[PDB]
């Protein structure tokens, strides 16, 4: 076959790129990292620099304490045994307080007090990382699109760990930290709420999740198909439409009767992905607070046959 | 001891006070949460039992 | 009616079949030999779904459900009201999907672009054929396929899943989920980054791709680059679908038990199976 | 000398302020620990 | 709140799902109108405005301030091709192909099409030329893969068109953009890196026979390439997939 | 104490006042949530019991 | 002289205003705590 | 207090007024919803019990 | 021994001191958590039993 | 033997020192964990049995 | 000399202060271990 | 000479200090093992 | 024998010594784990029986 | 000439001390096997 542009044929390397300055405090940038020739086949080879200001210190140290708190709980569950630790790794779980403790903070350490401590470190880590996404954009003079998109993911995460437990009135509703246990929580949640497939916002959230795979398959394939015309230089195509953007638009126009622009396809992109967790968080927040049996709700809303 | 002041010649004081404030806040919350998880030291539950408010 | 730049591209040729016979547009839509085919199969399948609703006795589009033949038919043809309509609609769907892909190929040829798009769509078709064709014929009955109905195909997903316990424990399904979640992450970041560069703070100049690299390096210490992110978004999407098809074609064909029991092979590796304590000891 | 470029005089002043805060913070903490140990001995 | 309805079956979950449909309709309207900033208004095939323009009205104009004093782009705004198009109607009715009146490769029509972009180079974030010959790029070298420099270039007729004499590189993105090929007559041409296949003993070009390489558009200065020249070169090379002789 | 004002030559007051404002609000909410979650200090439940308002 | 470009004069003034806000807030907090302790002692 | 007006030398009033407006509304809505959730303070339900409207 | 000071000619003191601060905190946390997880050494439970504070 | 010092003409001493320090801590931790998980050598439980600290 | 760019006197200066911190931290730790051992021996 | 740029003298200097740390660490470990063996022999 | 030194004309010593160090450590760890997995050669368990340290 | 850029004599130098490392390493191992074999023979 002809060249498909999925992996580069020739790598070139020059002086390391320290990045744009703008209003960035350059003292808070690291040096440049190594160049990975393995990554250079698919994307850029250069690693780093990374920016590490005040919110980054807060986020990383809080995130480290979250990860370390779970880790030491797993080593305790392993009985300090390195062979057992690796054998049972996916089976260990730091579990929320039992239902009889409600929202209180009185639960013992083994009985969910450690889960509260870890969750506090997680809360600080994630929210300080949100402010990091906002301020990194600010210092470069960029739009805040990344921080606002990330707020949709935080919305689902907040619903799962914080808002729905408070509305339900116990921490026991929250997700356990553990590989198989959070899967088991996911299955149990649907069984308790009478089949989550009949939650219409879960259905929408799936539609947007599939739509994200559809749209990125389309967009990624499109840009590679026009990459022979410089199509992946999307900002310059936005500033000065070339034949790459015109051929991309006409392919979809002739295929399905309408098309995007080089800017506006990224507006479809951001919203398609955002809507996954926006609708997701609504669907979960409604579950148990408003609808405790989604199949029966579906029967009463014309989407499942009556008994 | 007396020469510890030269720490500020190698570390930017902005970073140190941030990293220290972050550390102290997280440590303080962690210890208070440990005591709240500890039935013998949960001062809210202690005062409830002391004053017959647990009902 | 044309886009203002469109006329210079509407030239003859690039067709796979039919020459000039179908080489024309109906409004924006290019036709071609496979456009004729696609429309016929699509219209026929749609009208047969509506006719299946007449037989079912419902006009609520959420309750319309065309079920495949019962297992007692095996791989034979069924009575039309008893699953033969599902068979014809499945042929129409397959005809429409394949015709649509082949029509995209001749659109690619006329525009001189690469074939990545119809190639990418073929993964979605093969996933569909996994669930309606390859897995049912391995299992020996059409009745293992899913029904064509908005909520009833979710009943098939639920019933198929719980046949093997919690379906989360399917290892290929775990991999497929990870690609799906990673793809949606990458799409959000990519959309946001291009928009944040093209639409800066008020009154600032457009940001360059160098600012796009800089933002991600500052944020996570790495930037995959403008070419790399489109390669990534394609391969994440296609890998998600490939591992989806794999997770199903093995299910009920080489694996039959509760998927949670599979993971015991790791726990019962002989160098640690008997060590006391932990979760599994 | 050093990486920050602070003068030795600047570093001495800054340390004197910092240590005044450290002793203030630790004095409050010592009073808090004494009050808690008198209230409820943990040894 | 479970089972609490305002009327009928109208639950707080019902309020949510109906609110989402109204939001989604508004969002889709927004998304489609934002995607109408290029290519509209719609035209008849004679170039006059079409009687039908579709259900979505055009958005208000927006202005991009371009970097480096390249000015402003306001969109939507007056579209024009600003070049000759050598296509004639095959039919009096709409919807049929327009046939090339000359050589479509030379005329730059069909899959050989190019757009009248700015006749200036693309600039990096600091205002230097984004794409440079690697002999002019101070520290750049081939770091992995077969170095193409000095390989013969074989056309799809399986005959040699020339040899590779340099790589042109994207400086900020550190990737190979073009191969510079010296032809039989001693002039050079740029071949897009995406349209060549590098092999152990040759560079193979599926899109062009060896006789077509002389017709690749030339760059006007040997050290830089304009966005206009890029569109002309890339358009012509891809056009060979349809129009190169068997 | 008297030299503490020099902190404003180290830290931008815009940044400090934002960080302090967020911190103090989240802390206040945190403590009120703890007390509402604690039966001996939920002032709405205490009032309801005092005045025989419920059940 | 420092990182922010505030003068020592500006830094002294700002601190005096800031500390009056801090004392005001903490005074209200102290009164609130006394009222709650009078109402419902937590020791 | 007399110099607190200097806060407008530091913070843009547009951003402050917006942030304050969103904050005060979300706080007000939260407190009303807490009281509607609280049986002793749901004023609609209290009214029903007072005026015998419940049957 | 006495020549060990040349380590600061090989390793940047800023990177070492950050790395060492993280190392020593996580080590100290781990050991305190191990002892809290140990019924013979959990000082909070020891004092609870000693002073008859629980049950 | 005594030509061993030439190892530093080949290996960057920074990369050796980092690699070695990581290796030595992880090895030490690994061994202490093996012994804590070994009932005959868990010193915390051994002392608990010696001093009758439970029951 | 040096990868860090420090002179021998600078490295020797720095090390003297580092070692004084290490010994002070060690002394506090030794007293802590002694107190815990006298309180509750682990051998 | 060397890949690292260290001269023979620089390598000899560095090794002499490194080796003294190695033997110091080894001596502490030997005392540590000896104490553990007397406390609780593994052989 | 004598001419085996020419291997360092072929192999760069830096890369070999890294690979060799890793190889030797993993080989040692492999053999020690084999013996620990063997009741007749697990020295920790042999010790426990010899001194009757368990039960 | 050589893929490493070493001369013949440089390779002789490096090998002569490399072998002394192997002989030292194996000599320690031989003592280790001797002690273990005396403790618990595997033949
Ligand atoms: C907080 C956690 C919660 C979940 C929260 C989840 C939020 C997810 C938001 C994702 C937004 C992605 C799109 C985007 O462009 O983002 C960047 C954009 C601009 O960045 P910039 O730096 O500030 O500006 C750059 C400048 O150059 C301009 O750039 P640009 O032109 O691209 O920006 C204009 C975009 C941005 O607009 C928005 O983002 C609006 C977001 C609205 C979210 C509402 C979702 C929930 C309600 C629905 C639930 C429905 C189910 C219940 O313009 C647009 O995208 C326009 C979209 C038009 C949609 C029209 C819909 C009309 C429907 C009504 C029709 C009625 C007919 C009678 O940022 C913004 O403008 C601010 C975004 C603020 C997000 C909401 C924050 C939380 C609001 C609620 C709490 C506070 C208020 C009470
Ligand atoms: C038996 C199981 C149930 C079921 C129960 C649930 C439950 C329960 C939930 C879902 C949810 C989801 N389900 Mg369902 N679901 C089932 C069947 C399916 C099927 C299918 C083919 O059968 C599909 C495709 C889906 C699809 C989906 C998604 C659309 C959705 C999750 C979106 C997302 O990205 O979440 C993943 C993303 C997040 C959670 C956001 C995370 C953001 C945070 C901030 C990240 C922090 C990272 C942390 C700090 C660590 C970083 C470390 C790094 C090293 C740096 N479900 C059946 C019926 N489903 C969710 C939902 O929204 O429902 C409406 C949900 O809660
Ligand atoms: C719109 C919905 C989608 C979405 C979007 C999204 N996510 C986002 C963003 C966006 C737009 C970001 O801007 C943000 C980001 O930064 O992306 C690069 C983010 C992000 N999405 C993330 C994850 C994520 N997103 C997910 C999903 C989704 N993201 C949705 C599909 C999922 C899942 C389950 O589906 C996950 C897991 C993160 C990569 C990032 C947010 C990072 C963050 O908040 O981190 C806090 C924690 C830390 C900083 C560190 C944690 C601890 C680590 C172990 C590091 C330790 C470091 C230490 C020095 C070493 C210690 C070693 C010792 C222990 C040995
Ligand atoms: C492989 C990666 C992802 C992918 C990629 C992808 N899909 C694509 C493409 C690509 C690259 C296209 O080029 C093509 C396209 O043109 O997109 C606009 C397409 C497309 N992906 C589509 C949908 C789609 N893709 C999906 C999935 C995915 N597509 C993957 C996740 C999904 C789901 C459920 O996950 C859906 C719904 C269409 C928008 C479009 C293909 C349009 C097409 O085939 O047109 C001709 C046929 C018709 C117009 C209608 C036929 C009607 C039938 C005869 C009757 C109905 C039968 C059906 C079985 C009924 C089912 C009932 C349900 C309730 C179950
Ligand atoms: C794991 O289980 C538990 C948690 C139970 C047990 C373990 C606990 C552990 C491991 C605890 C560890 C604790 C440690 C190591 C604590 C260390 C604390 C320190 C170092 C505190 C120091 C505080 C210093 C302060 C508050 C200083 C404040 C300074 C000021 C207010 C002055 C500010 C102004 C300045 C500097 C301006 C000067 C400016 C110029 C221009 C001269
Ligand atoms: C689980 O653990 C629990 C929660 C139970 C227990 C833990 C509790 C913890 C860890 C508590 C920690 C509390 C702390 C650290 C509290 C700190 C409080 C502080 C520092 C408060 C400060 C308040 C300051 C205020 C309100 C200042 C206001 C100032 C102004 C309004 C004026 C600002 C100045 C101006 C406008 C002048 C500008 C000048 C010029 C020249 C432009
Ligand atoms: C599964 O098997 C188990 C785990 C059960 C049992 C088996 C365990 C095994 C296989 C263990 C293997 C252990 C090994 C291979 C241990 C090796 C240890 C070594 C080689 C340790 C070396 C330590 C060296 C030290 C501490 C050196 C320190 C040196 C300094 C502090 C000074 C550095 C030099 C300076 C500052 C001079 C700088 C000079 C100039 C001119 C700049
Ligand atoms: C049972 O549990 C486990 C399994 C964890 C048991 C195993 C435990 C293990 C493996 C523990 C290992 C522990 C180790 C390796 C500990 C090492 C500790 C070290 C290296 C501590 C060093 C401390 C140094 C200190 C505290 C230095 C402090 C310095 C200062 C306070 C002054 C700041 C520095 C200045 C001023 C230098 C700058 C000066 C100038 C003139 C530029
Ligand atoms: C269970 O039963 C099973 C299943 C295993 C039965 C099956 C058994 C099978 C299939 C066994 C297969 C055995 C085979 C194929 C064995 C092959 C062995 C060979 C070919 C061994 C070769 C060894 C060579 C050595 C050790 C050579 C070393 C050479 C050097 C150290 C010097 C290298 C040269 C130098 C340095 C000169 C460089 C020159 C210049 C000019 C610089
Ligand atoms: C499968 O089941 C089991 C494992 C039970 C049975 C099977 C076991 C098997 C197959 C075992 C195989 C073992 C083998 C093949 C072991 C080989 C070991 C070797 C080759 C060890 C060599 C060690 C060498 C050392 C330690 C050398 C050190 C060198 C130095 C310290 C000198 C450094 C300085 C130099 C080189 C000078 C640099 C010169 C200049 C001019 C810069
Ligand atoms: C090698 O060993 C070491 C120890 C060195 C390292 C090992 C680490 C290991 C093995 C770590 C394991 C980590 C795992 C398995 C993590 C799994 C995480 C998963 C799967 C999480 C899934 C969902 C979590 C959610 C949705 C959590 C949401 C939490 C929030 C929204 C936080 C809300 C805040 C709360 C509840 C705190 C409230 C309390 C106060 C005091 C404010
Ligand atoms: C991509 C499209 C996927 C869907 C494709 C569906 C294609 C269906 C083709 C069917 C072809 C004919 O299939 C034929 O069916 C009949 C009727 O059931 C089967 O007949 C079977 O059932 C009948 C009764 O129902 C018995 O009398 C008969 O003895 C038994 O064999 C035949 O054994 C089979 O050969
Ligand atoms: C089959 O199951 C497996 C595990 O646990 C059940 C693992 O922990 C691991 C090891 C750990 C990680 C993080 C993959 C692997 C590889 C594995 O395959
Ligand atoms: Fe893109």
């Amino acid at each position: 076959a002809e060249y498909q542009n999925i992996f580069s044929q020739v790598q070139v390397r020059g002086p390391a790129d320290l990045g744009m300055t703008e209003d960035v405090n350059l003292a808070n940038r690291s040096g440049v990292g190594p160049f990975s020739t393995l990554l250079g086949w698919f994307g850029n080879a250069q690693l780093g620099p990374i920016y590490l200001g005040s919110l980054g210190v807060l986020s990383l140290f809080s995130g480290l304490m979250w990860f370390f708190t779970i880790g030491i709980w797993f080593w305790y569950q392993a009985g300090w045994n390195p062979a057992v630790f690796l054998r049972d790794l996916f089976f260990f779980s730091l579990e929320p307080p039992a239902p009889e403790y409600g929202l209180s903070f009185a639960a013992p350490l083994k009985e969910g007090g450690l889960w509260l401590i870890a969750s506090f470190f997680m809360f600080v880590a994630v929210w300080s990382w949100w402010g990091r996404t906002y301020l990194r954009a600010q210092a470069l003079g960029m739009g805040k699109h990344t921080a606002w998109a990330f707020l949709s993911a935080i919305w689902l995460w907040m619903v799962l760990g914080f808002i729905r437990p408070i509305l339900m009135g116990s921490w026991s509703e929250a997700v356990p930290y553990g590989i198989f246990s959070h899967l088991d929580w996911t299955n149990n949640f649907s069984l308790v709420h009478g089949n989550l497939f009949y939650n219409p916002f879960h259905g929408l959230s799936i539609a947007f999740l599939y739509g994200s795979a559809l749209l990125f398959a389309m967009h990624g394939a499109t840009i590679l198909a026009v990459s022979r015309f410089g199509g992946e230089r999307e900002l310059e195509q936005i500033a000065d439409r070339g034949t790459a953007a015109e051929r991309a638009a006409l392919f979809w126009r002739w295929t399905m009767g309408f098309n995007a622009t080089m800017e506006g396809i990224h507006r479809w992109a951001i919203w398609m992905a955002v809507l996954v967790t926006l609708t997701g968080g609504i669907g979960i927040l409604l579950s148990g607070t408003v609808v405790d049996n989604w199949y029966v709700w579906g029967q009463n809303h014309g989407m499942a046959p009556l008994n | 001891m007396s020469k510890f002041y030269k720490i500020w010649m190698i570390f930017d004081p902005r970073r140190v006070f941030v990293a220290q404030g972050v550390f102290l806040f997280l440590l303080a919350v962690m210890i208070h949460l440990i005591l709240l998880s500890t039935p013998s030291y949960n001062w809210l539950e202690i005062s409830a039992a002391k004053y017959n408010r647990v009902a | 009616a044309l886009l203002s730049f469109e006329r210079k591209y509407r030239v003859p040729g690039g067709t796979l079949v039919g020459g000039n016979l179908f080489d024309f547009w109906v409004g924006p839509f290019y036709v071609g030999f496979f456009g004729v085919a696609t429309f016929f199969f699509a219209a026929l399948g749609i009208i047969l779904i509506a006719w299946s609703a007449v037989l079912q006795g419902t006009w609520n589009p959420q309750l319309i459900s065309v079920y495949p033949p019962a297992l007692e038919y095996g791989l034979g043809g069924a009575p039309l009201a008893k699953g033969g309509l599902w068979q014809i609609i499945t042929i129409c769907a397959t005809g429409a999907f394949v015709s649509w892909a082949l029509r995209e190929v001749e659109i690619c040829r006329k525009l001189g672009i690469g074939y990545h798009i119809p190639f990418a769509f073929a993964f979605a078709i093969l996933a569909y054929l996994t669930l309606v064709l390859f897995r049912p014929v391995m299992m020996g009955a059409w009745g293992y396929a899913f029904p064509y109905g908005i909520w009833t195909h979710l009943d098939w997903v639920s019933n198929t899943g719980y046949t093997y316990g919690n379906f989360h424990y399917n290892p290929a399904h775990m991999i497929a989920i990870s690609f799906f979640f990673t793809n949606a992450l990458a799409l959000a970041l990519h959309g946001a980054l291009v928009l944040s560069a093209a639409n800066p703070e008020k009154g600032k100049e457009m940001r360059t791709p160098d600012h796009e690299d800089t933002f991600f390096r500052d944020l996570v210490g790495y930037s995959i680059g403008t070419l790399g992110i489109h390669r990534l978004g394609l391969l994440l999407s296609l890998s998600a679908v490939f591992f989806s098809a794999l997770c199903m074609i093995i299910t009920g064909t080489i694996w039959f038990d509760q998927w949670v029991d599979w993971w015991q092979w790791w726990v019962k590796l002989p160098w640690w199976a008997n060590i006391p304590g932990g979760i599994n000891g | 000398l050093g990486y920050t470029g602070l003068t030795d005089e600047q570093a001495q002043e800054l340390h004197s302020v910092y240590m005044s805060g450290l002793w203030l913070f630790s004095a409050v903490a010592i009073v808090a620990h004494l009050a808690v140990y008198i209230w409820r001995p943990w040894f | 709140m479970v089972g609490v309805t305002a009327f009928g079956n109208f639950d707080l979950a019902s309020l949510a799902i109906y609110s989402f449909w109204i939001f989604l309709a508004g969002l889709i309207y927004y998304l489609q109108t934002e995607n109408m900033r290029e290519g509209y208004p719609l035209e008849n095939e004679d170039g006059t405005p079409a009687a039908n323009q579709g259900p979505f009205p055009l958005p208000k104009p927006k202005t991009f301030i371009l970097p480096h004093g390249r000015g402003t782009l306001t969109v939507p705004g007056p579209e024009s091709e600003d070049r000759p198009i050598a296509l004639a109607r095959t039919a009096v009715s709409e919807g049929f192909p327009h046939a090339p009146t000359g050589d479509p490769m030379k005329d730059g029509v069909g899959p050989a099409s190019w757009v009248a972009r700015r006749d200036l180079p693309e600039l990096d974030g600091h205002g230097h030329n984004k794409i440079k010959p690697m002999k002019a790029a101070a520290g750049f070298h081939v770091s992995a893969g077969k170095n193409p420099i000095g390989l013969p270039v074989r056309g799809c007729d399986l005959e040699i068109a020339g040899k590779v004499v340099d790589i042109w590189v994207d400086i900020p993105e550190q990737m190979a953009r073009f191969l510079e090929v010296e032809l039989k007559d001693g002039s050079t041409r740029l071949l897009p890196m995406q349209m060549v296949k590098v092999q152990s003993n040759r560079v193979h070009v599926n899109a062009l026979s060896s006789d077509l390489f002389a017709g690749i558009p030339t760059i006007k200065s040997p050290t830089e390439v304009t966005l206009l020249e890029e569109d002309k070169i890339c358009g012509y090379v891809a056009g060979g997939l349809m129009y190169a002789a068997p």
